[PDB]
């Protein structure tokens, strides 16, 4: 199970479509069990579980319907109806599936996720994905004035512009902010429901995750 | 009335090919009778209304449509993607079938069958059933 | 207490009792010593949300917005130097020519070469001195 936390932490997060808001969630599937962290951007719930917990909470939710603990796990990894309630702080998250032509039912007993893995798993990458990403606009910065001393070269010794609509004014970093901070910025930092997140930051959340 | 005749093998016997007849009135929902054979032996037994809802209910789907499952496994209605699996004791008596997908057997419903006593007689009847059905499509045919 | 903190955001020394954080002053007022505790408990979990999660996590897409104004920005450079060299029939001292920018293999090289010190969370110390502007304002938004 060690090999568990170990594969969440560096798992991206997928977004959930409930009928009653959206979820957040990072899941790590083995044979061997699975880790889960899920979000609504206000809470975060963890479950970990292995094989034990799995045939005995599938024979429980569905009686007659026989497997490997293995398999279910297979299937949830392909990964459907979600409902959830918070019970105390149980999240319990109830998924309806579709196995073999059958309906298939698993409940998450997600309990308040410790505030060390909401650092692990959320706070330091989040801050090491802002750390990051603000290097790269200053390396997007560097580069746009390595081409503007480039093109002045050519605006100081003849070189006129032919299609006259390719001109860019002078990149300078503080105004590309004020101009970014109140036509952008508004729509930009919007959370919303966690789409924008899992739409376009995956690939940063592993990369700092693994550093 | 229908009835329906199926050839099938139990997974306990290879080799002896068994016929299942089913008998109900146009919905197999209502509850139908349910009769095994192997040529020397007979088993039977009912299935009713609540039965089916119950089964259906345990398996959390539209009847109806647990309904075209069991069309599907006990009247011969499989598709070449539908892979039915069929089980006995004559023992117990206990009868149960499945449908096999996901590379796994799921159990789609059981009954309690009871040896027939009269063997030989249901057998008399069942194929002088079969004796006149294929008869009537031969002369059906022989007019087409 | 304000005083004596903005300039540095005396001594201070920091001890935890169960899930409990003190945070201990020792300076001076009116010449005499002065002494305080902060006695901190575990922030809630909407305090957790609305002061880190969530800015957090708003910074980071406005920033990745912001690396893709300036792609679009390097890419509208390129045309305006091959517009120069194809066409607007020119050269230059030639210890200038940049690269054409391709976003792939930028964040390729970037993710290579300056991940590891780049997202280096450290002491806090430079988010809270790179970051701080950004964050006020996806606060305020």
């Amino acid at each position: 199970m060690e090999e568990l936390e170990q594969g969440l932490l560096m798992q991206p997060w997928a977004w959930l479509q409930l009928a009653e808001n959206s979820l957040l969630a990072k899941v790590f599937i083995t044979k061997q069990g699975y880790a889960l962290l899920v979000s609504d951007l206000q809470q975060v719930w963890h479950e970990q579980v292995d094989t034990s917990v799995v045939s005995q909470r599938a024979k429980e939710l569905n009686k007659r319907l026989t497997a490997p603990p293995a398999a279910f796990l297979c299937h949830l990894d392909n990964l459907a109806t979600f409902s959830c309630d918070c019970v105390a702080d149980a999240l319990i998250l109830r998924v309806r599936s579709e196995l073999s032509g059958l309906p298939f039912y698993w409940n998450f007993h997600c309990m308040l996720a410790s505030p060390s893995l909401v650092s692990q798993h959320l706070i330091r990458p989040l801050m090491g994905m802002s750390l990051a990403l603000q290097c790269q606009v200053r390396e997007l910065a560097t580069l746009l004035h390595m081409k503007d001393l480039e093109i002045q070269d050519y605006q100081e010794s003849g070189a006129t512009l032919i299609r006259d609509r390719l001109k860019t004014e002078p990149f300078e970093e503080n105004s590309f902010l004020e101009q970014f901070m109140i036509e952008k910025l508004p729509e930009a930092c919007s959370i919303g429901d966690g789409k924008p997140f899992v739409m376009n930051l995956q690939d940063l959340y592993m990369a700092v995750t693994t550093q | 009335m229908e009835r329906k005749i199926s050839r099938i093998h139990l997974v306990s016997e290879p080799s002896i090919t068994h016929f299942l007849q089913v008998s109900w009135e146009k919905t197999l929902e209502s509850g139908f009778v349910i009769t095994l054979t192997d040529g020397h032996s007979a088993w039977t037994g009912t299935v009713s209304e609540s039965e089916i809802s119950q089964e259906a209910d345990d398996m959390a789907m539209e009847k109806g449509k647990y309904v075209g499952e069991l069309r599907k496994a006990l009247l011969s209605g499989a598709g070449p993607a539908d892979v039915y699996t069929f089980n006995f004791s004559k023992e117990s008596c206990y009868f149960f079938f499945e449908k096999n997908l996901k590379d796994v057997s799921f159990r789609l419903g059981s009954f309690n069958l009871e040896k027939v006593e009269n063997p030989a007689e249901v057998i008399r009847e069942l194929i002088c059933y079969c004796l006149d059905t294929i008869a009537e499509n031969q002369a059906k045919n022989e007019h087409l | 207490l304000d005083n004596l903190l903005r300039p540095l955001l005396a001594t201070f020394s920091c001890d935890c009792v169960a899930d409990a954080l003190i945070l201990r002053v020792r300076s001076e007022l009116s010449g005499l010593p002065f002494y305080w505790n902060f006695h901190c408990m575990l922030a809630s979990p909407s305090l957790v949300s609305q002061h880190l999660i969530r800015p957090l996590m708003g910074m980071s897409l406005a920033l990745q917005c912001q690396v893709r104004e300036l792609a679009t920005l390097l890419h509208m450079k390129d045309l305006e130097i091959q517009d120069y060299q194809e066409s607007g029939a020119t050269l230059i001292r030639d210890r200038l020519k940049t690269e054409p920018f391709e976003e792939n293999s930028f964040l390729e090289q970037f993710m290579i070469e300056k991940l590891p010190e780049a997202c280096s969370i450290g002491d806090g110390k430079p988010f809270v001195m790179n970051l701080q502007d950004l964050y006020m304002a996806v606060t305020t938004q």
